[PDB]
């Protein structure tokens, strides 16, 4: 993996019969990189300056025995921007007996982390709660979230996690109209927040 | 645990489980072009034509100001400095320290 | 499809602007940090000094201006707040409901930090009645605070101060005796630098503190008057004008500082003086990085600080409305900081960049000093060569911790309980260090 | 074409490269954290940072030609 | 000659009657040679423009702003001319219009800072001492309009220098008027002056003149309003001399203390207000007795206001002020007058809000039974809002029987068509609910007995007032009188007067709302088709009413009715969306994806008549196929599609735009299939397809936004791209808005990269398009462009590359 | 002929006449409005206090951008106002 300094991730393949350095696969997107930490064969969890986390997935239409830069490419599956300037990945377990973590800490002093799911069904939950949180509760300062996230890049498949942990917080009225606008009660949504962090995170509740 | 200049990187030592830390500053002087400086500069204040007949540099020699809290005498455009420390995380002690050249700071 | 969901451990803890006041009401003192998008509130503790964390919000956004005011009579301090896009904000606090109301918002430009959009530079008058919002670029926005009789703030139209390539290096308005009011501004023309083929007007061409006025009765902004500069400028104090003090501005630049009121006002300058035995090149000069008004009713003193960690007492003379000497004496050294506040019953929150954050209580009050004072009507052209020196006055409370600027963090565990332990290496010059993260209770 | 930053028939390199490097000083000064990366790059302090860059927004790219 | 400048003043009648190049260039000749002009002819021709009373709005707003754009400049010419100007102006600063008066402000503030302060002080030196009130009257407010010009502190002085001088009453009696249209005039910003001020007009209220007496505690009234509410200690020595005149004097100058007391507590502290309401309050027991209208608007304001203060114990309100303001301010007298009609209305609620509800509503428990029309409007109105701000939770047991007693015993004789006793009786019952158990078919019986007769006049107002029972008759547990009324209102669906029918069917609306849907007494299988004739009409309260009937059923009661009438109601409401009246189009919607939901997609079709505007029929495809899931109609539209034919392609094209733009997110499935679809579509055809397909382009492209779909729209785009170069401004203003909607998507970077490509192409028809489309590139988001720029590496002379983005760690 | 003003923006709302009530301003949509407009002071005076925006009619009802145009950020520009010449 080259962190080639305006152009994206470069993958190179060497021959160990021959002593011939190969690239083979490419980017069209230029991303300013800084950091990266690898999880398979395939897919390369990136950084860039201004803030963007990005992870590209080889497609397996890629011929590894080969001779702009390529005619193949590495296709987007995640664009992401944070706000602030990511330094360090590493995917691990934080807590023992636990799942996977690919934890991002980042310049201004904090840490965050990332997750996969289990199903299209919980995904599509929490994807009508962020359609009707976001219009229906507004930001503080005014900021269009979409179109905040959605800085540099169309933001490609991430669900952000503290537009949609303010139903801790909001007015009771509007738990009502939210937790009956989907038709759930108001400590089955609250449990089922508490499910997430409990499973990776360090949240320390006794069942 | 202290250190002394801004940590660029650090590896873990698998074997004997340690830790390797590289410290790199533009804008710094070393310890050696600092001590001989301040020597250097002492002379010249001796040469400021004048009795010589008390002496600064017996207070002057004393006291090197602690860097944590004294600011750090920052200078030049294409200064450097490296250091380079092993350090044992269970207790608080170091284990060996290597210096370098003045224009040539580790990566 | 491998959606993914983010998530957070570990608030962020740089502190960028800090503005204090009122915000509860009451006699007690509030501090408004800011963190890159986290707002947050303290308080201290006025018996052992404890900051008890009290609230803190996510605004999801830039926070790129912070100025809190006091409407005329009132007791419960604003925040204004600038935004990444072109829209202001106001918000207020609630000692019960424990949230910011939000009061009222204007439109007024695109999204997102251009050149000729508002929201980079807010100026604020210091009689809560005006407030004046400022690009790089022509446009300038200036709102009237007006209240009625419903105890809100019926906020007006926007008045346009547009002006064809202009520079503005920093606003800040003029403490004016209950007047049109007065917002002052370090321009800069380019105009003369785009037509020259041989390209000098990238010389002499100088800083102008243009004050401008807006006129409530007939609902227009107009300039009140324009002076060249001779130094480039960094950031300016307002003067304490009204019935208390002389109204200015002191203009620090590259080594002196400079009282310069409109009128016939002579302006003294005077330079910044350099530490006994250097050990820099002399190339590099010496400019300042934050700024404390502490604003008595008998009288004010103020606490700048240098860029290598000295905080200065510049005691202002003057006349009545004439200046008479801008006098120096340093008060101590502390580690540096790029906005501070004062506190009363003595408090001072030195607010770091890197690092730790400090809280330091004032022991000893007044000038109670053997070595020298400093002034600008010494003769001399020699600046003035003043001791480095321990900590005397301030005593250290407390240390707030932070973990800011984080470089290479690596997650492993190098000992013989289970939990992989968080190593990180971060800090900055001197002051840097390891630090063992863990995660459990208290201890 | 009023707006600043619009071009047509006759725009040159220098006046479109010039305006490129002005917008992206204005946006470099417009972020809150990049001016944290360049002053723990080379070691300096933020408002030195700042004067540095608005110093260096009317002197780069030199004189036009001719 | 000056003439000639008259000549050249025909300007004037070019920037009067002008076009924006007229106003904005002539402008600039008038204003930009001002100076060079001069001072005589300028008012000889403005001023009887000005005079002339045929002047109109925006006409007049351009001859005020012309003499501020001229007025720019001339500072010392009109020094001479003050006199003048302010004889011509001395109307039309307390004249009728608003917009006249606001424009008097702006003119005489704009001479004001003009001209210099002392000329205008000499100027206005004649018509202080004048005999007449009308001068004085408008030269006093020309006083405050210059004083809000010029600011406070320059004025102060001279307030000095005249409200002491012992001259003439005509004098000092303008003075303090002169204060007093500076305080509403200006109004907020006189906070910190106010203590100066105050020592200004203090010495006015121990002086021999009745006039001078009344017009200076007036002007402490007239201040204390701009000063409202602190708790400021500005007022010291205002409270002595009221103190003593209270039991001094007698008389207007009493409406004029008692005026400023009320409003100098709205903000005085809890002690204060206590002793001095204490004190008060004697001689205002004293007072009450007194007759005029004046008289009762002053006191009913006093205790409106003295009660204001939260200090004020309801021990002292209830026991103490309540027994002789119910006892002395209550006549049948009290008919006629709006004003002590809804002063006395407000006061006595503002009483109620802090002293309760029980007592208030039982001191006029007893009064409601009078044969006095207006007098029960009152007391109707006064327990409604009582009801309304603080319920019934506080109105208990042997209350309530002679209350509901009360109300429906002067609910018996009710002839003239009034809202309080229907909005009246709805909050009412809105605070009743449940509570009223033993009752009910007294009320809906009673009901029924106005429902029967009475010319519908009361058959509107008792069905609304089921319309707005309905709720509780859920809640009663009483179920069989609700059928009853149930079906005489099922016989009442035949009438020409269709205001009241719309009550009528609003009260069937309300009803079936509530009305439990097992066990209906009707049968609706017959009163859907005698519900179906009303939707052919011709006003707006039965078309709405009735939709909205058709939509509730359709809501509820889904398992009954033969889908034959359904299908009668949906080809019936298909036409009903090209109304005027979007409450009409509101109902029609929603009710219309009811009933698309009861038939649904399966039997409707599309080939519906070579036919006119079919935009209902259009947005009817959008709906049943937003309703349903659009897996029949898109490829049924493909079946409409892939026909080879003219005069078809453009108008699926259009329910394409029509569709799209209604869906929009929930289409992120189905737009694999469209692609092939708006290959043909998008192939170079015809000017529609070109036009109307880019629409398409745009409307998706705005419907996935964020949603994980890209690179069917890169294969769009490429398509997109070489459809640039096209003369038509209508088809290239449709490419410019397309490929607005693919910035917005796609993003910037490719964007750019289809752009950068012959930027600098040697040739001027090219290069009009390509820097066309990136300044419409440029204005949107010019932020997100700066990671994505090319790099280009550095010439000789200057230095190109930002290191800034080269710093390594 | 019909343009737009596009002027600073103040406190002042407008109105539309309710033959053309449905409509957006610019876009002539009638898809999904949920915001607010704003128009200037200077055109909002005199014989203009309740206006229809478009036409110029008494008006009865506010005016709303369609979210297209807020997610596609055309309302930050000057005030919509069509004018005759
Ligand atoms: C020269 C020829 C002439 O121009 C000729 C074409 C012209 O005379 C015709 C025009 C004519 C009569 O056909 C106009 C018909 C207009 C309509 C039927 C519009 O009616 C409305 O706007 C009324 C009101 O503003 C909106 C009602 C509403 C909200 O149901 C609307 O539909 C929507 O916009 N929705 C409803 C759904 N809602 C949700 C949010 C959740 C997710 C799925 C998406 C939608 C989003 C907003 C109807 C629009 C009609 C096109
Ligand atoms: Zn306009
Ligand atoms: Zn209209
Ligand atoms: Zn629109």
């Amino acid at each position: 993996i080259v962190s080639d300094v305006q152009e994206s991730f470069i993958w190179v393949r060497y021959k160990r019969n021959e002593n011939q350095l190969i690239i083979f696969a490419d980017d069209t997107y230029p991303r300013w990189v800084t950091t990266a930490s690898l999880l398979d064969y395939d897919t390369v969890a990136g950084a860039d300056k201004f803030g963007n986390i990005c992870v590209v997935r080889l497609p397996p239409n890629t011929n590894d025995e080969v001779d702009n830069g390529a005619s193949q490419k590495a296709e987007v599956i995640m664009n992401y921007h944070v706000g602030e300037t990511v330094l360090s990945l590493q995917k691990t377990t934080l807590i023992p007996g636990g799942s996977e973590s690919l934890v991002y800490t980042t310049l201004s002093g904090g840490i965050g982390i990332l997750v996969p799911f289990t199903s299209h069904e919980d995904h599509d939950f929490f994807q009508h709660v962020e359609m009707h949180l976001r219009s229906e509760h507004p930001p503080l300062c005014g900021r269009d979230h979409l179109s905040f996230r959605s800085y540099y890049f169309p933001v490609k498949n991430v669900i952000d996690g503290d537009l949609c942990e303010q139903f801790n917080s909001m007015e009771p009225n509007k738990q009502k109209n939210v937790s009956e606008e989907l038709d759930r009660t108001p400590p089955e949504v609250s449990k089922k927040l508490e499910d997430i962090r409990t499973r990776y995170a360090f949240d320390y509740k006794d069942d | 645990f202290p250190l002394q200049y801004t940590p660029r990187k650090f590896v873990i030592h698998p074997e004997s489980n340690n830790l390797i830390i590289i410290e790199t500053d533009h804008n710094a002087y070393t310890e050696a072009t600092k001590a001989q400086r301040k020597q250097q500069m002492a002379e010249e204040m001796v040469e400021a034509a004048g009795e010589l007949a008390a002496e600064m540099a017996a207070a002057f020699l004393n006291e090197n100001l602690p860097e944590s809290i004294f600011g750090a005498p920052k200078a030049g455009n294409g200064q450097w400095a490296s250091v380079i420390r092993v350090m044992n995380p269970i207790q608080g002690n170091t284990l060996d320290l290597v210096q370098l050249e003045q224009n040539e700071a580790a990566f | 499809d491998m959606f993914l969901y983010n998530l957070t451990l570990q608030r962020a803890t740089g502190i960028s602007f800090a503005i204090h006041g009122n915000f509860s009401g009451t006699k007690q003192q509030e501090i408004v940090v800011s963190r890159g998008k986290i707002l947050e509130l303290l308080r201290p503790d006025p018996n052992t000094g404890k900051v008890h964390t009290l609230l803190t919000v996510e605004v999801f956004g830039v926070i790129r201006s912070l100025m809190a005011f006091r409407l005329t009579g009132g007791t419960k301090d604003y925040i204004v707040v600038g935004s990444d896009s072109g829209r202001i904000v106001i918000l207020e606090y609630q000692p019960s409901k424990n949230m910011f109301e939000k009061i009222h918002q204007e439109t007024f430009g695109k999204s997102g930090c251009r050149r000729i959009v508002p929201g980079q530079f807010l100026a604020v008058d210091p009689k809560g009645r005006a407030v004046m919002i400022s690009a790089i670029e022509k446009q300038k926005l200036v709102y009237i605070l007006n209240r009625d009789a419903a105890a809100r703030l019926t906020i007006s139209s926007p008045l346009e101060a547009h002006k064809a390539n202009t520079l503005v290096y920093h606003v800040v308005g003029v403490d004016v005796g209950f007047e049109n009011p007065m917002f002052a501004c370090l321009e800069m023309d380019y105009e003369e630098a785009d037509n020259d083929p041989t390209g000098e007007a990238a010389a002499n061409t100088q800083q102008t503190l243009t004050f401008y006025e807006l006129d409530l009765g007939l609902n227009h902004v107009v300039r009140k008057y324009s002076e060249p500069l001779e130094e480039h400028g960094n950031f300016l104090i307002t003067v304490p004008g009204g019935s208390d003090g002389p109204s200015g501005v002191l203009i620090c630049s590259e080594n002196y500082i400079t009282y310069k009121n409109f009128g016939d006002q002579p302006d003294i300058r005077c330079p910044i003086p350099r530490r006994r035995n250097d050990l820099d090149d002399p190339e590099r000069g010496m400019i300042f990085v934050c700024s404390a008004t502490h604003k008595t009713k008998s009288m004010f003193f103020f606490l700048a600080q240098t860029e290598q960690g000295d905080i200065f007492k510049i005691t202002l003379e003057t006349d009545e409305d004439m200046v008479t000497e801008i006098r120096l004496k340093y008060f101590d050294t502390v580690p540096v900081a790029a906005a501070m506040c004062v506190l009363k019953t003595g408090f001072l929150f030195v607010a770091s960049e890197f690092g730790n954050h400090y809280l330091y209580q004032i022991a000893h009050l007044g000038d109670d000093d053997e070595e020298p004072e400093f002034s600008s009507a010494m003769p001399l052209e020699d600046t003035f060569f003043f001791q480095p020196r321990p900590l005397k006055n301030l005593v250290l409370v407390d240390e707030l911790d932070s973990l800011s600027p984080i470089l290479f963090c690596q997650i492993a565990d190098l000992a013989n309980e289970d939990t992989p332990q968080l190593y990180v290496a971060c800090g900055r010059g001197p002051r840097s260090s390891l630090r063992v993260l863990r995660h459990g209770l208290e201890v | 074409s009023k707006y600043i930053g619009t071009g047509h028939a006759d725009t040159t390199k220098w006046e479109w490269l010039v305006n490129q490097h002005r917008d992206s000083y204005c946006s470099y000064m417009g972020h809150f954290d990049l001016l944290n990366y360049f002053a723990i790059a080379e070691n300096e302090s933020k408002a030195r940072v700042r004067f540095n860059l608005m110093e260096k927004m009317l002197q780069p790219c030199g004189p036009p030609a001719d | 000659e000056e003439q000639k400048e008259r000549k050249i003043m025909k300007l004037l009648l070019k920037i009067k009657n002008g076009t924006p190049p007229m106003r904005k260039a002539a402008l600039r000749q008038i204003t930009d040679k001002a100076r060079e002009f001069g001072a005589g002819p300028l008012f000889n021709q403005i001023l009887p423009l000005l005079m002339s009373p045929t002047l109109e709005d925006q006409e007049r707003h351009l001859l005020v702003k012309v003499i501020d754009r001229i007025l720019y400049k001339l500072d010392d010419l009109v020094r001479p001319y003050v006199h003048k100007i302010l004889v011509v102006i001395e109307p039309l600063l307390i004249d009728e219009d608003y917009y006249a008066r606001v424009e008097g402000r702006e003119i005489i503030s704009n001479l004001a800072k003009a001209a210099g302060l002392a000329t205008m002080i000499s100027t206005m030196r004649p018509d202080i001492d004048n005999m007449d009130e009308y001068v004085r009257n408008t030269t006093a407010r020309a006083f405050a309009v210059v004083a809000s010009a010029l600011g406070i502190p320059s004025l102060l002085p001279f307030l000095k220098a005249v409200c002491k001088s012992k001259k003439s009453w005509q004098a000092r009696h303008t003075g303090i008027k002169i204060v007093q249209q500076i305080a509403i005039l200006m109004g907020c910003a006189i906070l910190p002056h106010l203590r100066s001020l105050v020592e200004i007009i203090e010495h006015g209220l121990v002086d021999e003149q009745q006039k001078v007496r009344t017009i200076s505690a007036l002007a402490i009234a007239a201040l204390a309003e701009a000063a409202t509410p602190y708790g400021i200690e500005s007022f010291d020595s205002v409270l002595k001399p009221l103190w003593k005149g209270i039991r001094q004097h007698r008389g207007k100058g009493l409406a004029a203390f008692l005026k400023a007391i009320g409003y100098l507590i709205p903000l005085m502290d809890a002690e204060y207000a206590n002793y001095y309401t204490r004190e008060v309050m004697l001689i205002l027991i004293r007072e009450f007795q007194s007759p005029d209208e004046e008289m009762k608007k002053i006191v009913l304001k006093v205790v409106k206001q003295c009660c204001g203060t939260d200090g004020v114990e309801a021990n002292y309100i209830k026991t103490e002020i309540l027994p002789p303001f119910f006892k002395h301010f209550w006549q049948h007298r009290m008919a006629l007058d709006r004003r002590n009609y809804r002063q006395l209305v407000d006061t006595t609620v503002e009483l109620a809000n802090k002293v309760g509800a029980a007592e208030i509503i039982s001191r006029i428990v007893d009064d409601l039974k009078d044969e006095a029309e207006q007098y029960r409007k009152m007391v109707m109105e006064t327990i409604e809002k009582i009801m309304g701000n603080l319920g019934a939770a506080d109105i208990d047991h042997k209350l309530e029987e002679q209350l509901i007693d009360g109300i429906l015993y002067a609910f018996q004789e009710q002839t003239t068509e009034d809202s309080v006793m229907l909005n009246g009786f709805g909050t009412v019952v809105n605070a009743l609910g449940k509570r009223v158990k033993p009752y009910l078919p007294q009320i809906c019986g009673t009901v029924l007995w106005r429902l029967n007769n009475k010319s519908a006049k009361v058959r509107q107002q008792a069905a609304d007032l089921i319309s707005r029972t309905a709720v509780v008759m859920k809640t009663c547990q009483e179920e069989k009188l609700m059928g009853h009324l149930g079906v005489v209102l099922y016989e009442y669906l035949g009438e020409e007067y269709p205001e009241v029918l719309g009550s009528i069917l609003g009260a069937l609306k309300a009803i079936v709302n509530v009305i439990g849907m097992h066990k209906m007494t009707p049968p609706i299988k017959d009163l859907l088709p005698r519900l179906t004739p009303i939707l052919k009409n011709r006003h707006e309260k039965v078309q709405e009413n009735c939709i909205d009937l058709v939509g509730r059923i359709a809501d509820r009661g889904a398992e009954y009715v033969s889908a034959r009438e359904w299908m009668r109601i949906c080809f019936e409401l298909l036409e009903l969306l090209k109304a005027h009246k979007k409450a009409i189009r509101r109902a029609t919607v929603n009710t219309f994806g009811y009933i698309a939901k009861a038939i649904g997609p399966h039997d409707v079709l599309a080939t519906l008549l070579e036919r006119q505007n079919r935009v209902c029929t259009t947005v009817a495809i959008a709906i049943v196929a937003e309703t349903c899931s659009p897996f029949t109609v898109l490829p049924a539209l493909m079946n409409e599609y892939r026909v080879p034919e003219l005069n078809v392609q453009n108008g699926v094209l259009k329910s394409l735009s029509f569709l799209f733009e209604y869906i929009g997110e929930m289409g992120k499935d189905y737009i694999y299939a469209v692609t092939p679809l708006l290959e043909d579509a998008l192939m170079d055809r015809d000017l529609v397809h070109r036009q109307t397909a880019s629409a398409v382009v745009q409307h998706m492209s705005l419907g996935v936004y964020g949603f994980g779909c890209e690179d069917s729209l890169n294969h769009l785009l490429n398509y997109v791209w070489p459809n640039v170069f096209e003369t038509s401004p209508h088809v290239i203003q449709a490419v410019m808005g397309a490929l607005e909607g693919l910035r917005v998507a796609i993003g910037p970077c490719r964007m750019l990269q289809y752009c950068l490509q012959g930027l600098f192409h040697p040739a001027r028809k090219v290069r009009d398009v390509y820097w066309k489309i990136y300044n419409s590139i440029y204005i949107g988001s010019q932020d997100a462009l700066i990671a994505h720029y090319p790099r280009i590496y550095n010439d000789d002379k200057n230095t190109y590359i930002r290191y800034e983005l080269d710093y390594i760690l | 002929d019909l343009i737009f003003c596009r002027k600073q923006a103040g406190v002042a709302i407008g109105r539309l006449c309710e033959k053309c009530d449905g409509k957006c301003v610019i876009c002539d949509s009638y898809v999904r409005p949920c915001t607010l407009v704003r128009i200037c002071d200077e055109c909002n005076y005199g014989s203009y206090q309740g206006r229809c925006v478009i036409c110029g009619g008494p008006g009865v009802s506010d005016a709303y951008y369609c979210k297209e145009c807020t997610i596609q950020e055309k309302d930050r520009d000057g005030c919509p106002k069509i004018v005759n010449l």
